[PDB]
DNA sequence: GCTACTGGGGCCGAGGGTGTTCCGAGCAGTGCTC
DNA sequence: CACTGGTGGTCGCCGCGGTTGGAACACTCTAAGATATTAGA
DNA sequence: GACCACCAGTG
DNA sequence: GCCCCAGTAGC
């Protein structure tokens, strides 16, 4: 049972009404729930098969030394970076 | 790209819905308010949605309800159970067949309507008693419990009373709405595991005759004291009290996650 | 053992009878004793109200799709008679009632009676002869290339188009079996031929009738090749399933399945 | 240690830096941490000092039935309803 | 708001910036690269934060960073500790008072260091032993482990040599070890300081800047973090760096190094008595 | 010896500490011409600069203006543990203790104390002669006081409000001052327990001087934001007395009387 | 970025042989101040 | 509603008695017909 | 020199 | 009668 949440951005609605099926959306494409490894790949089968346009980005909590883990889907100006392991975001400039 | 249900321990208890339209919207499980609220309901994620009177559900949401495996059913006034709908096929053929063989050979059913005796009150049923003469003891135990609860918690009890005709007494409206979601979940969980609910062996007769024998093994262990404790207080929501107090019950005991092997060890007397 | 079915408008409930209302306003009240069981086709809304009736006189609710082509939810979910559940069971357990609810089957597809020396298995092997034969001579009455059964079942899109048209003939046809199973109240879980599979009822029972005309229907929208063959083939059902009333001559099947048995019914 | 989101809108740019002081700003008013409850009861400070005309909704895990809780701070169609101690979100017409 | 620091041991362990200026864009720790690409930072939420050659960190960086105890580390080649920069006055005068109470006096400075050696190696020092004695025993035990180690894991040694001025042309295990010890040290660091305790005030190493750092984290220094050095050496790879840091990361993730450092140091300075 | 930046990159030329303005006036500076570098907001520090003030071992310190704050300082904790110790000998033993206390009284008023007092009846004298001036510059600037009354910002009286904020800057250029000496400023003699009692010693010796008469000087007028007008009165007092370099030899001469061996 | 509106079209995403691996101080005149 | 841009204005956000489970595979059977293997259940 | 506050314009 | 899909501004 792990924390999960999942930001869509320009996703048909399909993935919208799909991703309230499990997840809560507390705000405008921002899914809150609490789900297993499993659903949890779940989730991220139906994201990478119905976003087909936008970008999405999806959150769970682990035991790595940040509390957490995330993978993206899609292009946007936030882009993650490694650093030496640590992953954070990085903002993208026009162009 | 397709829609399956995800297993019932990671779900919630139940989510009780009232006065509103059930539409699907984008493919969501949404409740339309009068006023035109919409408030999506995370169907894939509850055990099971009671609908109280007031609720308009369209085909779609009873189609979307029963494809995530999410018992709906229909309730009345004080919680209690007036129909149901689910998977038109949620049964496994082996499980279904076994819980019916059981059923059929009166040796195996004696066993385990013992075996329920004696997972119920923690000790063996008496030798050489018919499943009648246990269900007397039954009879005789629980109103006594009924009776020790009652002088325990300090509430004003004459019986058990079902009927809300004699109510006007929110002790019997308490334990009615608690036991009401016990056996809510209760169907839910002998639906999932795919059994069948009205193939019973104590209650038989009824049309809900393995929900009153699983669901009666562990009332009183867990759910009834609550609507004791609930009753004492005497809110003036007492619906709301037992079902959020009913909630806790079952997520502090894993409920949900004890049903299915509790009814896999009920049913493995006949080896 | 009547039914209903109800299309497009919001079932109430108007004097303790239930009433259909239509986008038009045409009211259709019913009344709780003129029917056993209320198919619900897509575009209906139900109150709760209807649905405390129904529960109240034991009218079995069926969420179905047009003319029972799928059958989404049911009410009495799990199966309401218990009766009927361990009478189908009994007959499914025994070997010797087994065999005889097989023989009966087999006598009720092919017109002819089964030899009596051979075992379920050995008619299974028989069933798998004739409905090879039955494919190659349905590929040659309706001239379609033929090249077997053989589908891909991750990939809908990657099969012929007359395994295609089969395959969703056959699932319409299992619809509306599913339909009868649940209104007779049976389990589509005990199967006799089929086992193991929650719906090997739904294959028995459906495998009876299959190759008497929703098969062939299903090779002729394969010769005339539309461009959605799959819907094509489920509004041919539809159509077939309404105009044959498909599913009221499927209750007496079943009933007359079981009853070779030679186990007294529930009734 | 739970998992912490806070989604914010319409919020000026001093609160957005002091969030991005302890979480993850993985989208444009999103942020991802994992705190402990002091931690939470401090951000949940900030946020309620800070954002003056803005809506915030803070969740963050805990062993409730759902896994997680959420409270809200400034107005928003998406307003939290509770239902029978399940507390979802309805989507205010206009 | 005052933003006041969070607990060491939720924090992360650290953090390596390359390149591009450090500046804070509305409160926020931010690296600038060259490019434009904007990386905002979590600093209140990092134990310490190290800064390569090619940063270029303002006034507001450095005090955002001291304010929410984001200690700062300017290292060089191979990450070995050039700068620090922390809060003014992090220290906690109790604390402070027992250290220096226990440095003043040679008794309780001889039973710290036995604490430090018994803590260190599996057995108890030899008693009535000097100072100048047990560092001795200590650094024939510790050449006799680093030998150890190379002969475990199978590279070429000549022995430890700690500064990166006598390195040589293809001396990479010293390389390695010198990483990862500077990561330990850092984090060691991190912790005296947030403690409040002081760095430079140690017992079994004196004089040097940062003695008190030296004595902890080489108390748990060979348990795992100088024989991961070893398989990295031996392994050699082309970035030595970046691998020596995932290990590091790794091993005080699964260690909780961090959390466990200063129930260290108060276990060190309980012998004090 | 020290030197305050500000407004401009510290970077190196060909091994001088050049500090580079908007107008392009280099200031190059030798590495052993700084003992300490005090920076100002405003100021952009370059690797090579803090590599180098770490090869000559020099101590960089981020403060205010004017240092009415200190935000960090490099070699956090204390570089030098020979003036540590020496600070804390003085402490731990009663008697050194109290010789830095008289000495520390005899600096702040100008007749010594009055013998065998111990610490604490210094300090009920130190409260009471506290009161005294207190109420001696009400009467001096015509300010109306009420007593020390701050509610732990704006909600409440104004003259309180510029006292805490004069303090706050005195405070400052303290703490300036004892992490340039090489002391730790939780280490205290009169005051003891806080992180920061030290600087409240030190400016408790010239708190009311300068800073608070300036203080009452402020609140005889009514200014907008008080708190900025004190900061900057402070900041030109600390600049144009220069009491930043002289609190250091202020210092060590209050540890000197504790007849201790000083370290060099 | 998201969200509302509003006709037009479709009722739709399947396929089944089987089971088994609280306390000091002062000091002014009981309160202030440290 | 988030991001961008330029210019004027500030260098600030304080106080300080001490201490107490699922799929890979392994199979039955039959009638056509490569009289062996294979397609269908 | 670094950094924040303000006020629209556009997608 | 219910619901998805597409375009079309509007902030
Ligand atoms: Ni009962
Ligand atoms: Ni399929
Ligand atoms: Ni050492
Ligand atoms: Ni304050
Ligand atoms: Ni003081
Ligand atoms: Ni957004
Ligand atoms: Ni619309
Ligand atoms: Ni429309
Ligand atoms: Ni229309
Ligand atoms: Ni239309
Ligand atoms: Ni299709
Ligand atoms: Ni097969
Ligand atoms: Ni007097
Ligand atoms: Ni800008
Ligand atoms: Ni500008
Ligand atoms: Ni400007
Ligand atoms: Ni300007
Ligand atoms: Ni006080
Ligand atoms: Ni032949
Ligand atoms: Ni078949
Ligand atoms: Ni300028
Ligand atoms: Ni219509």
């Amino acid at each position: 049972m792990s924390m999960l949440v999942v930001v869509t951005e320009n996703v048909p609605p399909r993935l919208r009404g799909r991703l309230a099926i499990w997840l809560l959306e507390v705000r405008a494409g921002v899914y809150v729930g609490d789900v297993s490894a499993k659903i949890r790949e779940m989730i991220w089968e139906q994201i990478a098969g119905l976003a087909e346009e936008g970008n999405v980005v999806m959150a769970w909590a682990t035991n790595t030394e940040t509390g957490f883990e995330f993978q993206t889907f899609g292009l946007n100006r936030r882009t993650p970076v490694d650093l030496d392991g640590l992953r954070l975001v990085s903002f993208l400039p026009v162009g | 790209l397709p829609l399956n249900p995800i297993p019932l321990k990671d779900r919630v208890s139940m989510i009780f819905l009232q006065y509103g339209q059930i539409d699907v919207i984008d493919g969501a499980f949404v409740l339309i308010d009068k006023t035109g609220i919409r408030t999506h309901i995370p169907v894939g994620s509850v055990a099971c949605i009671m609908l109280e009177p007031g609720t308009r559900v369209s085909h779609a949401a009873v189609r979307l309800a029963a494809q995530v495996g999410t018992l709906l059913v229909w309730v009345g006034e004080a919680g209690v159970r007036v129909y149901a709908s689910g998977q038109p096929g949620g049964a496994r053929s082996d499980k279904l067949l076994y819980q019916a063989k059981l059923a059929l050979d009166e040796d195996l059913r004696l066993k385990v309507v013992r075996k329920m005796f004696e997972l119920r009150f923690g000790e063996p049923a008496p030798a050489r008693r018919s499943v009648e003469q246990l269900r007397g003891i039954e009879g005789s135990r629980v109103r006594a419990t009924y009776a020790l609860l009652a002088k325990q918690y300090g509430v004003t009890w004459n019986g058990r009373r079902y009927d809300p005709k004699d109510w006007e007494d929110t002790i019997n409206q308490c334990i009615s709405a608690a036991t009401s979601c016990l056996y809510g979940v209760t169907e839910a969980a002998i639906l999932a595991a795919g059994y069948a609910p009205a193939i019973g062996f104590v209650h038989t007769g009824k049309p809900l005759s393995f929900v009153y024998d699983i669901a009666d093994i562990i009332k009183f262990d867990t759910v009834v004291p609550k609507a004791f404790e609930i009753a004492r207080r005497n809110p003036g929501e007492p619906d709301r009290e037992v079902r959020l107090a009913c909630r806790d019950i079952f997520r502090s005991s894993k409920t949900l996650a004890k049903l299915i092997p509790l009814i896999e060890d009920v049913l493995a007397a006949g080896e």
